[PDB]
RNA sequence: AGUAGAAACAAGGCC
RNA sequence: GGCCUGCU
């Protein structure tokens, strides 16, 4: 029942910004994988985990039915795919983040 | 065959002829405008003709609706404890005995003994309100008699002080006005009323939130040695044993549990003094038992208590005595707080530390206070503070393992991930890990056991109605009120001088400023 | 013998002679209450203030010719100093303890046949097999249950004439029991308990408890049945489910 | 970093954390000295809130009273009692309607019961007012010194044994022009016909304590016994009726009020559409008692005894005439000091009426001054309204009946209301289309309830839409959730006794489990801190420790002496083996198979002289006063062994003028233990007829002697002499 | 003095 | 000084 789309990824340089949005059809979540490992927690909605927190914030506007994620002096340890969650077990397909 | 007759008649009868409506005369009228009697829409005429300025509106209740509540204000709160919690001092003994195991003057006279730099006490911050010189002689008749008992052949088990005019004078003797009879006593101007009247205000004070923040903090000792429990067979017994182990590690090396220990022991003791030596004054030395972290045994002695006469005979009756504790927190820094004690100079102590060695002052904080037999009987059972605590974290564990099908308590306790907002910094709200959780809960119990009080129970009842009301705001569930001014009064009248109360209604501020967001 | 001698000595005395003389049948539950005894408010907070007095409990005349005055470092035991209202004497709790290693001993073999009640309950759980703990989310939902596993498929006063019967056959009045279940219980429970020494009272009390059904409500998920609510607060919890199998089954 | 606990709301919803917000660790409040003041400023507020009645006078007692009943309309929304007759009477009719057959039915049974009852039901209740002394005593005293009275005034057809003779008797002494009581200082005393109707009338008034949950103390009153028995037929008929209703919540427990709460949310959110909103208002009513008046609750009672025979029709209207008239005593009086010549005084409260005004303060003056019209032989007229909560489930029938009026057929309107109500507490679930349709909803179901005198506290009430919402300290979020702070004060050693305490705190743990969901290591965790408290209580610690006592020798030479030491029971110093598992086992059956068999006979032998059982109802019977609720009983399972005694008395009576009930009392108990040994099913039978003791005695001591010779140990020499000593104990009694 | 808080304790009564 | 009571 629930779809999700992220938006927001590319290429960037350190220490710029990027701002990630998951449209969808409840908490929301952002979650990231890097090339050679499983899942991450990034945020949720709101919590941070250790290696994101102060550079990274999560919003969202409930009557858009969207997440934000808003991501500030980006390092190259933060290229990953960035996926976006939703639970009462739903999963985006994910959104490419590659900092350089 | 037979028929059962009820009549009423003569002065009975009267009496049901002026138990009617305004309008009818005799019960048999009354009961046949009764009978005959049928609905024909009389709610609905007097509901039309009823004054419309009698409504229950609801008043919406938004994140702007709800103001902070006014705290009183007036002379700083005092201390009400009856020991020191913050500022205690052990001398100790490192012996193999156990909690009860031992005899206490004994032990008192070894631990003491073990301290060396002994001087001639003298004034340091007086009562303000007594004679000070009483607490001066009282302490050093405490230490002639304590070495009367080391001279002699065996420690006795427990000892009796001598009434000298001192302890009378402390303990409140003869004071009670003489009992009389009225016709005897009605020219007597000054005859009135016992003074009956709101209690005096006082406004918070920054001291009873350190003293709470220390009551949180870990502890280099285990202050709970638990009993044995049937072998686990079950594996839910295994599990609930799991859980209660790690609690017990969390909780054990905890200054709340030592409070409890020290009341509960010290309670048990005046009590069983009071109902065994009724009459004559009685030392019972402050003792409490615990574990190092190498794992051996060791006493510690805060102070003495002196008991006075007891003969209670009402659950409210109050048995007065005088406590002394040993202490190296100077008194002259926040004096408000010691505003019904007596605080002299009785020694220096070196403690090992990188600067040379500090040679600290070593105070004694003398002070008369007094307790009843409920009071002695609800400190006695300061254990359960253990039990509130640890149900509301195993209440969380269970919730939240009835999400994922598992038990979840091992990676709470280890893992440490998640968090709860357990305290507000000046950088913003701070979050602890689930033993943090477990030890604020455990002091805001043991707090409420210690701070006991009719305010705390209005306070707690009013402000848990408000924080309902604000439950439902938060949950978009358009809550309404029909008079909030009202509730708010209800609130703020039971703020009046007790420091647990007041830091309670602080917090509550804190809590509505930090939500309604 | 002795029953209608102390009778006469009591009728020898004027007061109690005119106690007997007027007071009906019917009173007798009355003056038996009759009491200045308030009921206890809060007794906890006395049980914990009486316990550090001296002579604490209270026991009858009798322990004065079976427990000496004082034991070996010369602790009483007990005084002679009878209770407000009573014959009674007030004693000290170690005349307790001291009858339970000095004092006359009897055969408590019949005990385990009287409380059947209890001593089921301990065969049923002591052959019981438990299982996994499986957490998930239980649906409490609140049912009315019969908790007493031993229940005869009797009312109160139903079996009330049985256990007359059982205990004091000639009180049992105009009352023949019919219900041929009953007989047989009476048959039963009449050869099993012919010289017990416990009490009657007890002994009624007991098999009240047996034999009558009881029922309450509790919140309950699964289960059901009689066994299995005794049981109910080790196999159902908030988040988890105990699987248990009492040893009748 | 400043700790916070209440911050830890901000992550955990407030009713899922709400035990941190009951602080039950530590002491309740109690009160200290006299309820004068608060029992005078409650007779005030009762009467000021019913100002606009009109007054009369009693040609009988003589006191002046206030009937607000059909009074002017109210119009503000302070508490007022002025509630409408025919309002009440239509109320009613609508809840016969809504349920055809109720007050039939429910006046059938009462009226069995009525007619069946015995006398010996009223000793079965806890302190009651005794006139005779003019002071609260245990019901049994009470009802045998008034026993004792009439029968000397000439009152002796409760001789008939039946609660309707007595009450019979009581309402003929109102007739009469001389009674006579005695008084110890023995001195017999007359009074008159007022003076008599007065002490019948009255209520004694003191201060309730252990009240956790408000600021100020509050005053309660004990009725006599003249008007007990009218009492318990009104209350029975009232039960009966709110059995039948399955709006009300008061004859039910704690689950099933939680069962109907739930039931009753989900009925009315689940039939609402989509287009109905849904509101739950968490309501209190203001001063319940003080605005409830008598007269109504005799209307009602006539109303539901329609088409009854005619005695019924009085008997159950007897009560709520007497309270119509009752009166209240004002306390004990007050005390003052005298610090300049330091001495103090207690002055009774019967001097209220003369004393001069000058020893009080000013709130006290006026209290005073305001009460001394209503004045009447030191006690006060109370017409108005109900002391404390002695019509509770005439209350709650009122209170469904309201619930009921509003059922979408009487409404007339897209609006509608359900709910429950438990006297003083209700919870109201009100539908309607939109937000106007609830606040007309709400506005007029207020409007209502001030029409029968019930007001609803606004200070203590609040509304959200349903889901969540309290009910008696029951917090509903979309279900209950379980508190544990409610129980916490009950974990202790309850104070019966040892075998007693050890059951009872198991069970109480066993039940909370089941009931308040107590976590299992929580449970444990409270086993061993009872086990703990319950060694250092009654001295019986675990008998290997070196920890002195007073009965620490005993125990430890029973512990050298005992090969087996795993059966010893912690009352006598032996391990604990009870865990999650054996909560529901009694201690000695836990251990029967590891006591050795002196032990254990030396434990459970029936001769000790420590067992004492006095009835069927005190065998295994604990009355524990629950906390935030009314006195409760429970059944502990325990097993008869020497640690059942029972604790010593207060023995203060000897110092008192009132020194001879005890002899009576040992007197009576000697003939009461005389007759069970005579007849041994006195104890769990009581026994009935209307023979006197030495009849039914000696005469059984007749034939049990003949047939215990037919059989047995009696000889020729015994029975004769039997047979001859019953004949001389027969002509002892003839003189 | 102290406990405590809308009234009390800081022993009572009897010789 | 001697003795009594500790919810009456």
């Amino acid at each position: 029942q629930v779809q999700l789309q992220e938006s927001g990824g590319g290429l960037v340089q350190a220490g710029g910004s990027l701002r990630l949005s998951c449209a969808a059809s409840y908490t929301m979540g952002w979650f990231r994988q890097a090339p050679g490992k499983e899942r991450e927690f990034v945020t949720a909605i709101a919590n941070y985990a250790d290696s994101v927190k102060g550079r990274f914030t999560i919003s969202r506007d409930n009557a858009k039915n969207t997440a934000y994620l808003q991501m500030n002096s980006l390092k190259p340890e933060d290229t990953a795919v960035y996926y976006c969650a939703g639970k009462t077990d739903y999963w985006g397909q994910g959104t490419q983040v590659t900092v350089s | 065959t037979i028929e059962e007759r009820f009549e009423i008649t003569g002065t009975m009868r009267r009496l049901a002829d002026q138990s009617l409506p305004p309008n009818f005369s005799s019960l048999e009228n009354f009961r046949a405008y009764v009978d005959g009697f049928e609905p024909n829409g009389y709610i609905e005429g007097k509901l039309s003709q009823m004054s419309k300025e009698v409504n229950a509106r609801i008043e919406p209740f938004l994140k702007t609706t709800p103001r902070p509540l006014r705290l009183p204000d007036g002379p700083p709160c005092s201390q009400r404890s009856k020991f020191l919690l913050m500022d205690a001092l052990k001398l100790s003994i490192e012996d193999p005995s156990h909690e009860g195991e031992g005899i206490p003057l004994y032990d008192a006279i070894k631990c003491m003994r073990t301290f060396f730099g002994w001087k001639e006490p003298n004034v340091v911050k007086p009562h303000e309100k007594g004679i000070n010189p009483n607490y001066l002689l009282a302490w050093k008749q405490v230490l002639a008699e304590l070495q009367d008992i080391e001279n002699e052949e065996k420690i006795p088990k427990t000892k009796n002080m001598k009434k000298t005019s001192q302890l009378k004078w402390a303990l409140g003797e003869n004071m009670a006005p003489e009992k009389v009879d009225f016709d005897d006593c009605k020219d007597v101007s000054d005859l009135k009323q016992y003074d009956s009247d709101e209690p005096e205000l006082r406004s918070l004070a920054s001291w009873i939130q350190s003293e709470f923040n220390k009551a949180c903090e870990l502890t280099d000792s285990s202050w709970i040695e638990l009993d044995e429990i049937g072998e686990d067979v079950a594996p839910i017994e295994h599990i609930a044993s799991m859980r209660r182990n790690y609690f017990t590690a969390e909780v054990s090396h905890c200054r709340a549990t030592e409070y409890i220990m020290k009341g509960v022991y010290i309670n048990t003791a005046l009590l069983n003094a009071s109902c065994a030596a009724m009459d004559d004054f009685q030392l019972i030395p402050m003792i409490s038992k615990c574990r190092t972290k190498e794992g051996r045994r060791k006493t510690n002695l805060y102070g003495f208590i002196i008991k006075g006469r007891s003969h209670l005979r009402n659950d409210t009756d109050v048995v007065n005595f005088v406590s002394m504790e040993f202490s190296l927190t100077d008194p002259r820094l926040e004096p408000h707080k010691w505003e019904k004690y007596c605080v002299l100079e009785i020694g220096d102590m070196l403690l090992r530390s990188a600067i040379g060695q500090v040679s600290r002052p070593m105070f004694l904080y003398v002070r008369t206070n007094g307790t009843s037999k409920i009071k002695m009987k609800w400190g006695m059972e300061m254990r359960r503070c253990l039990l509130q605590s640890l149900q509301q974290i195993e209440s969380m564990i269970e919730a939240e393992s009835s999400v994922k099908e598992k038990d979840m308590t091992k990676e709470f306790f280890e893992n440490k991930s998640e968090t709860w907002p357990i305290g507000e910094s000046p950088k913003g709200v701070e979050e602890g890990s689930i033993g943090k959780v477990c030890r604020t809960l455990l002091a805001k119990s043991v707090f409420n056991s210690l701070y006991a009080s009719p305010q705390l129970e209005g306070f707690s009842a009013e402000s848990r109605k408000l924080l309902l009301i604000v439950q439902a705001l938060r949950d978009n569930l358009e809550p309404g009120t029909f008079d909030l001014g009202g509730l708010y009064e209800a609130i703020e009248e039971c703020l009046i001088n007790d420091p647990w109360v007041l830091l309670n209604a602080s917090w509550f501020n804190s809590f509505l400023t930090h939500a309604l967001r | 013998m002795e029953r209608i001698k102390e009778l006469r000595d009591l009728m020898s005395q004027s007061r109690t002679r005119e106690i007997l003389t007027k007071t009906t049948v019917d009173h007798m539950a009355i003056i038996k209450k009759y009491t200045s005894g308030r009921q206890e408010k809060n007794p906890a907070l006395r049980m914990k203030w009486m316990m550090a007095m001296k002579y604490p409990i209270t026991a009858d005349k009798r322990i004065m010719e079976m427990i000496p005055e004082r034991n070996e470092q010369g602790q009483t035991l007990w005084s002679k100093t009878n209770d407000a209202g009573s014959d009674r004497v007030m004693v000290s709790p170690l005349a307790v303890t001291w009858w339970n290693r000095n004092g006359p001993t009897t055969s408590a073999v019949h005990y385990p046949k009287i409380y059947k009640t209890y001593f089921e309950k301990v065969e049923r759980l002591k052959h019981g097999t438990f299982g996994p703990v499986h957490f998930r989310n239980q649906v409490k939902i609140r049912r009315r249950v019969d908790i007493n596993p031993g229940h005869a498929d009797l009312s109160a006063k139903e079996a009330q004439d049985v256990i007359m019967e059982v205990v004091f056959p000639n009180e049992v009045g105009a009352r023949i029991l019919t219900s041929e279940s009953q007989l047989t219980i009476t048959k039963e429970k009449k050869e099993e308990l012919q010289d017990c020494k416990i009490s009657p009272l007890m002994v009624a009390y007991m098999l009240e408890r047996e034999l009558v059904r009881k029922t309450r409500f509790l919140p309950v998920a699964g289960g059901t049945s009689s066994v299995y609510i005794e049981v109910l607060h080790l196999t159902q919890g908030t988040c988890w489910e105990q699987m248990y199998t009492p040893g009748g089954e | 970093m400043d700790v916070n606990p209440t911050l830890l709301f901000l992550k955990v919803p407030a009713q899922n954390a709400i035990s941190t917000t009951f602080p039950y660790t530590g002491d309740p409040p109690y009160s200290h000295g006299t309820g004068t003041g608060y029992t005078m400023d409650t007779v005030n507020r009762t009467h000021q809130y019913s100002e606009k009645g009109r007054w009369t006078t009693n040609t009988e007692t003589g006191a002046p009273q206030l009937n607000p009943i059909d009074g002017p309309l109210p119009e503000d929304n302070e508490p007022s009692g002025y509630a409408q007759t025919d309002c009440v009477l239509e109320a009613m009719a609508f809840l016969e309607e809504s349920h055809p057959g109720i007050f039939e039915n429910s006046c059938l049974e009462t009226m069995e019961v009525v007619q069946q009852t015995r006398v010996d039901k009223l000793t079965q209740g806890r302190q009651t007012y005794d006139w005779t002394l003019n002071r609260n005593q245990p019901a049994a005293t009470a009802l045998a010194n008034t026993i004792e009275v009439f029968r000397s005034n000439g009152l002796t057809a409760n001789e008939s044994g039946r609660l309707i003779d007595f009450l019979k008797d009581v309402m003929e002494s109102m007739d009469k022009e001389e009674m006579e009581i005695t008084t110890h200082f023995k001195k017999k005393q007359r009074l008159n016909k007022r003076s008599y109707l007065i002490r019948a009338l009255t209520l004694n008034t003191m201060t309730k304590d252990a009240e956790r949950g408000k600021l100020k103390r509050r005053a309660i009153a004990t009725p006599g016994m003249q008007i007990r028995g009218f009492v318990y037929f009104v209350e029975t008929l009232a039960r009966s009726i709110c059995e039948k209703l399955e709006q009300s919540g008061l004859p039910v427990g704690g689950n099933e009020k939680k069962a109907k709460l739930a039931n009753v949310v989900r009925k009315m959110m689940t039939n609402s559409q989509d287009t109905e909103l849904s509101f739950t208002i968490t309501g209190d009513n203001t001063k319940w008692n003080e605005n409830q008046n008598p007269r109504m609750f005799l209307a009602m009672i006539t109303y539901i005894t329609r088409n009854q025979p005619e005695w019924f029709r009085n008997v159950l209207s007897i009560a709520p005439i007497m309270f119509s008239n009752k009166m209240a005593r004002l306390g004990k009086g007050y005390m003052f000091e005298s610090k300049s010549m330091k001495l103090r005084t207690q002055i009774p409260a019967e001097m209220l009426a003369s004393i001069d005004l000058k020893y009080f303060n000013d709130s006290t003056r006026k209290k005073i001054e305001k009460i001394r019209p209503l004045l009447i032989d030191g006690t006060a007229s109370l017409s108005p309204g109900m002391m404390m909560g002695m019509f509770n489930m005439l209350s709650t029938v009122l209170g469904v009946s309201i619930l009921n009026l509003g059922q979408k057929r009487y409404t007339k309107t897209t609006y509608w209301w359900d709910g429950l109500q438990s006297s003083d507490d209700f919870a109201l679930i009100v539908n309607a289309p939109n937000h106007e349709g609830i606040q007309a909803g709400v506005d007029r179901f207020y409007r209502t309830c001030k029409l029968l005198g019930i007001n609803m506290s606004k200070k203590k009430s609040y509304i959200n839409r349903t889901g969540t919402f309290e009910f008696t300290s029951f917090f509903y979020r979309y279900g209950f959730v379980a508190n544990f702070s409610m129980e916490l004060p009950s974990f202790g050693v309850s104070g019966i006794n040892e075998s007693a305490d050890m059951s009872i705190g198991v069970t109480v743990i066993k039940n909370n489990m089941i009931n308040n969901d107590l976590g299992p290591a929580t449970a444990q965790m409270a086993l061993q801190l009872f086990i703990k408290d319950y060694r250092y209580t009654y001295r019986c610690h675990r008998g290997d420790t070196q920890i002195q006592t007073r009965r620490s020798f005993e125990i430890k030479k029973l512990w050298e002496q005992t090969r087996s030491k795993a059966g010893l029971l912690v009352s006598d110093g032996g391990p604990n083996l009870y865990n999650i598992r054996n909560l529901h086992i009694p201690e000695v059956c836990l251990k029967w198979e590891l006591m050795d068999e002196d032990y254990q006979g030396r434990l459970c032998n029936p001769l000790n002289p420590f067992v004492s059982h006095k009835e069927i109802e005190s065998v295994n019977n604990a009355v524990m006063m629950p906390a935030h609720g009314p006195a409760k009983n429970m059944e502990y399972d325990a097993v008869a062994t020497t640690h059942s005694w029972i604790p010593k008395r207060n023995r203060s009576i000897l110092n008192t003028s009132q020194r001879g009930i005890l002899e009576d009392e040992q007197m009576y108990q000697k003939c009461c233990n005389l007759f069970e040994k005579f007849f041994p099913s006195s104890s769990y039978r009581r026994p009935v007829g209307i023979s006197s003791m030495v009849e039914a005695m000696v005469s059984r001591a007749r034939i049990d002697a003949r047939i215990d010779f037919e059989s047995g140990r009696i000889k020729k020499e015994e029975f004769a002499e039997i047979m001859k000593i019953c004949s001389t104990i027969e002509e002892l009694r003839r003189q």
